[PDB]
RNA sequence: CGAGUGGCUUGCUACCUCGAUGUCGGUUCCCUCCAUCCUGCCCGUGCAGAAGCGGGCAAGGGUGAGGUUGUUCGCCUAUUAAAGGAGGUCGUGAGCUGGGUUUAGACCGUCGUGAGACAGGUCGGCUGCUAUCUACUGGGUGUGUAGGUGUCUGACAAGAACGACCGUAUAGUACGAGAGGAACUACGGUUGGUGGCCACUGGUGUACCGGUUGUUCGAGAGAGCACGUGCCGGGUAGCCACGCCACACGGGGUAAGAGCUGAACGCAUCUAAGCUCGAAACCCACUUGGAAAAGAGACACCGCCGAGGUCCCGCGUACAAGACGCGGUCGAUAGACUCGGGGUGUGCGCGUCGAGGUAACGAGACGUUAAGCCCACGAGCACUAACAGACCAA
RNA sequence: GGUCUUAAGGUAGCGUAGUACCUUGCCGCAUCAGUAGCGGCUUGCAUGAAUGGAUUAACCAGAGCUUCACUGUCCCAACGUUGGGCCCGGUGAACUGUACAUUCCAGUGCGGAGUCUGGAGACACCCAGGGGGAAGCGAAGACCCUAUGGA
RNA sequence: GCGAAAGCCAAGGCCUGUCGGGAGCAACCAACGUUAGGGAAUUCGGCAAGUUAGUCCCGUACCUUCGGAAGAAGGGAUGCC
RNA sequence: CGUGGAAGUCUGUUAGAGUUGGUGUCCUACAAUACCCUCUCGUGAUCUAUGUGUAGGGGUGAAAGGCCCAUCGAGUCCGGCA
């Protein structure tokens, strides 16, 4: 599985899968991805995620 | 009314002191059934991973499916069983007869005995072949010692030492096992008494925490509200009632917390290898690289990262053996992050 | 009752107010008692994720408001953990009204339920849109 | 109507204390009693079943959360297997609280000519002490047993280490016209308790990295202060719970009870002798402690001119002193360095762009740059430091 | 009752009151549940007109209650920070002390004993702790009564 | 900056609010920070703590002695160049 | 609409005054009434220095029997007094 966040894939036997209001999923592999979502900022934005580079 | 609650921890596990020997001692063993066979071994706790197992259990919904399970990985290597003590019954319990040693020795075994330069085996065996004609001969145990030699992440090179009963069929039978092990070399490993999948109670000294408060060490409440405010924090209301005119040991003080002696009991052995499959990214926090005999046991064991830990074939199991579990997948992820 | 097939950590305590995924005509309830639940001294009686509890209306309908009734939690914040390890937590925490035979009181549900509930009231799950 | 037991209420008495034994209620923490609320095992039934009612043994465990009231008590709500009662100076203020009673201020009602009163109501109204002895929880030093190392034994001691519930199969079955509706057993889970552990999730993390406000060091760069981080964002190790793991069965002997054989009393009789069964209770099992068990223990080896130990040195799987454990060149114990594994999030400088502006100037953007900075972990590695050497000892 | 004591015999109002014994009065609101709070009723144990009655905008470190928001007050505790605490050098008191004193369970005793009686337990010294007991220390009881006491 | 406010810094003064040394420095205590989910369930009582916050624009109820209530409430904005 | 700038007026740790909660710290104290946070007033019946007056059954008192030099339902000292 691939994190929805950053792009790297979670560890199995790890990771967090939060379920939006309208039912959306996303799968993250740690609580640094999640946190840097809750600030609202994209992945694509940020250099050290394996969505940017 | 004041509601009813159970007491503060447990009254089974005291006095709460310092553990007297490092390396347990198991005060009990599992009964004589097959052949005969030690029935103990043991290790060096490293650190913990996960592992996916495909569900074992026939009774379980999820039987064939993918699971994820907790597990401490412990180094096992070759121990050497170096001496075969009897034991004798009497009127005031069981007294060790006599002992037989042997000639091959570790190179380091002298950092923690006088080892025998001089002995006659075939004396010692004789005078326990004798009481056991006379039929006063009671169980019989080996003299077991490891090698922190051959696991590079403990600093030590000091061998623990601990006996080890013998169980089997006939007491002949299982007499002359005894030595035939002992005469070589005393040299046996996981393998020959364990097969993954077995339930094992794992004895061990638990990780120290020094002095400790009645909230850590007992689990009693912290004062509350106000309470909590007026100079009293983590201190119990009371030592006791005006009469009894005294304090009772029953109520829950501070004291020495940590390295006790606990045997944790049915831990399912998941796997019995060897190499480094098991090792983490980094390698183990505080411990090192596991490259040689290993054992994974599943979930937790008492201790921290280098003690001595300690397995006996489970006593009072639950379950039946479901053997050699199909491990999927085995986490190497690093430890830290 | 039947296991859920995954661990939960009660995120809801008595007195906790939570979204009413149906259409009852309740869109507000408060737990007041959690079906089968015994606590200890102090503790505060917790539900959460699969638990049928006992419940009053807070806000919705004149004739639904001041009711008690029963419910089954359907989402919770607070996370839960599945057999392969992975972690499950809820946008909100929300139940749906329920009956004595454990039937859905509404027509239909709002938003998403977890997997486990299906298993535990099949008729509500049989009423879900999505289930995650 | 008659006979009693208890010492929880109330009353009586005036034995004890007026050179003071700190109040009510609550709280917290420990032990206990049984007249048993639940749970186990049973008997009867106006016992079909299911659900009950009543009784016996039985104190192992449990008996919880809330709304009014200072309340105890009690009323009420939803849960529950059940949400039992009572003793311990009405347990518990050199533990807490201080809402009530019962100081000094004040109001109202009633009474009084009045001061002022009330077994009426009401607002406000303080909580001292550095533990000598004893007691217990944990930690040491000695002596006794009478040289050392290692391994054991088990007199005794503690435990609730486990209690309880829901669900499925049994089964829409037995039972019952129907309605309704079990059990043995085998399974899955939950709850409370217990012990341990940190791979996972979560918290912390004034290690660390980044952003940014004010001010000061002329600007830049790079920094100080803003309470013991200015604030904000992220967070490693460790420690943790909200996270994870583990916590029988079975024997033996009994109670109530169900019976066998059986006499006194040719019959009958569970009892008088004998015997088969039978409780969550008792014993064992299991966990923990335990040679100071004065009958002060056992075994093997080493040693008595030398075994071993202490000091010393480098360190922690240990730790308030002390203690404990490991390593000490025949070495990887600690540090440096380099890798590995991690945290943050792309450094200074320079180049290009940049709304504009004659220009000066210019917030910011892109590139160089998975950059820069940082690490409580691991490995490699004797480079540095574990050197020198002292002492006790049959 | 359809006058009588002793002059009159409670009017406007307010009322279960900071005044209501009975009392958690009854009805309603609000809450899952409200001896509280608010409204109505009100025969008021024992309301009431400058002993002022009722009522009232503004004001209030004044008394009670409800809601939104908030949150370690709580569920249920954890980790961290600083100063102590612990060890070392120096300085260096006080409280308290009839004697003896290693106590525990029971009993007895002026009826609330480390010291009496019977048993049980108990090798000595020392460190840290939280305060069960010494009816612990502190103050010739401020309650109560008594004194041919005081103010 | 509204400011004789805070915070920072000059001049000037001081290191004498006058005992030190050591242990990652344990229990426990005093001040205090941060705590997931729940959110007053705590308690006599939200005690304690927390929330809100400066300024501008919009907008503002019952009641009222017409003064007030009112910063009611509620909504939006806020830097740099 | 502006001007004007009233008030025992508002906000305010300006100075200054006061002292509500914490029933915190202290309670052989730093202190025979202290410390910290919180809190009230802050153009007025305001706060304050110095000088000055009122004296013990007497003062003084926006009244608490408050205050009159740590002394108040009758100050303190010595005497009556053994
Ligand atoms: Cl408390
Ligand atoms: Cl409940
Ligand atoms: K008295
Ligand atoms: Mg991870
Ligand atoms: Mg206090
Ligand atoms: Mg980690
Ligand atoms: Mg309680
Ligand atoms: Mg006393
Ligand atoms: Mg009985
Ligand atoms: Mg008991
Ligand atoms: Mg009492
Ligand atoms: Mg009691
Ligand atoms: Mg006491
Ligand atoms: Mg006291
Ligand atoms: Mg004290
Ligand atoms: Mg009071
Ligand atoms: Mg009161
Ligand atoms: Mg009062
Ligand atoms: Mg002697
Ligand atoms: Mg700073
Ligand atoms: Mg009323
Ligand atoms: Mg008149
Ligand atoms: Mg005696
Ligand atoms: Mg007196
Ligand atoms: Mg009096
Ligand atoms: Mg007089
Ligand atoms: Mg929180
Ligand atoms: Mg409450
Ligand atoms: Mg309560
Ligand atoms: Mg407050
Ligand atoms: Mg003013
Ligand atoms: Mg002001
Ligand atoms: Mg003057
Ligand atoms: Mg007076
Ligand atoms: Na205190
Ligand atoms: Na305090
Ligand atoms: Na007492
Ligand atoms: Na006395
Ligand atoms: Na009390
Ligand atoms: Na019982
Ligand atoms: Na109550
Ligand atoms: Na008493
Ligand atoms: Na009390
Ligand atoms: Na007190
Ligand atoms: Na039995
Ligand atoms: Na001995
Ligand atoms: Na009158
Ligand atoms: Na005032
Ligand atoms: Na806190
Ligand atoms: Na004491
Ligand atoms: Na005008
Ligand atoms: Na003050
Ligand atoms: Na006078
Ligand atoms: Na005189």
């Amino acid at each position: 599985r691939e994190c929805d966040y950053c792009g790297t894939d979670i560890e199995p036997g790890t990771g967090t899968m939060f379920v939006h209001k309208d039912g959306a999923t996303t799968h993250f592999c740690s609580s640094k991805c999640e946190n840097n979502a809750d600030l609202g900022r994209e992945a694509r934005n940020l250099e050290w995620t394996d969505t940017a580079r | 009314p004041q509601p009813s609650r159970p007491r503060k921890g447990s009254l089974g596990f005291g006095p709460r002191k310092r553990s007297t020997s490092e390396t347990p001692r198991f005060n009990s063993w599992p009964s004589d059934d097959g052949q005969p066979g030690v029935q103990g071994f043991a290790g060096y706790k490293a650190g913990m991973t996960h592992v996916v197992l495909v569900n074992d259990e026939p009774n379980s919904p999820r039987e064939g499916m993918e699971e994820t399970v907790p597990v401490t990985v412990i180094e096992t290597p070759p121990m050497r069983a170096v001496a075969l003590r009897a034991y004798e019954d009497t009127p005031y319990g069981q007294r060790p007869l006599t002992e037989v040693w042997t000639d091959e020795f570790h190179s380091e075994l002298d950092r923690t005995l006088d080892v025998p330069e001089d002995h006659d085996p075939d004396a010692a065996e004789e005078q326990i072949r004798d009481a056991h004609e006379a039929g006063d001969l009671g169980d019989l145990r080996l003299i077991t010692h490891t090698v922190p030699d051959a696991v590079p992440s403990v600093p030590k090179k000091k061998p623990d030492v601990m006996e080890t009963r013998v169980g089997g069929g006939s007491v002949s039978d299982r007499l002359d096992h005894a030595l035939d092990i002992v005469e070589d070399g005393g040299e046996h490993a996981m393998n020959d008494i364990f097969r993954a999948g077995e339930y094992a109670d794992v004895a061990g000294v638990t990780k120290g925490k020094g002095t400790q408060g009645p909230v850590k060490r007992w689990g009693v409440q912290k004062r509350k509200g106000k309470h909590a405010r007026q100079g009293w924090r983590r201190r119990i209301g009371n030592l006791g009632p005006w009469n009894p005119s005294r304090v009772r040991s029953t109520v829950p003080q501070q004291g020495q917390t940590g390295y006790h002696q606990r045997t944790e009991l049915n831990k399912r052995l998941i796997d019995i290898g060897e190499g480094d499959e098991p090792t983490v990214d980094g390698g183990f926090v505080n411990y090192g690289e596991v490259d040689g005999p290993y054992t994974l046991v599943k979930g937790s064991v008492p201790g921290p990262d280098k003690r001595l830990v300690r397995f006996r074939p489970a006593v009072r199991p639950n379950d039946q053996p479901r053997l050699d579990p199909e491990v999927r997948y085995v986490s190497n992820e690093s430890n830290q992050g | 009752m039947e296991a859920l097939g995954a661990d939960v950590t009660q995120g809801l305590e008595k007195g906790s107010l939570i979204t009413c995924a149906d259409n009852t005509g309740a869109r507000e309830l408060k737990v007041i008692s959690v079906h089968g639940y015994s606590g200890t001294k102090n503790r505060h009686p917790k539900a959460g994720l699969g638990d049928k509890i006992t419940v009053s209306v807070t806000k919705g309908t004149p004739e639904m408001r001041r009711q008690v009734l029963e419910a089954v939690v359907v989402r919770q914040r607070k996370p839960i953990r599945r057999p392969d390890g992975t972690r499950v937590k809820f946008e909100d925490n929300a139940a749906v009204i329920v009956d004595e035979n454990e039937d859905p009181r509404g027509t239909e549900l709002k938003g998403p339920i977890a997997r486990e509930v299906a298993q535990r009231f099949g008729s509500v799950a049989s009423a879900a849109t999505m289930i995650v």
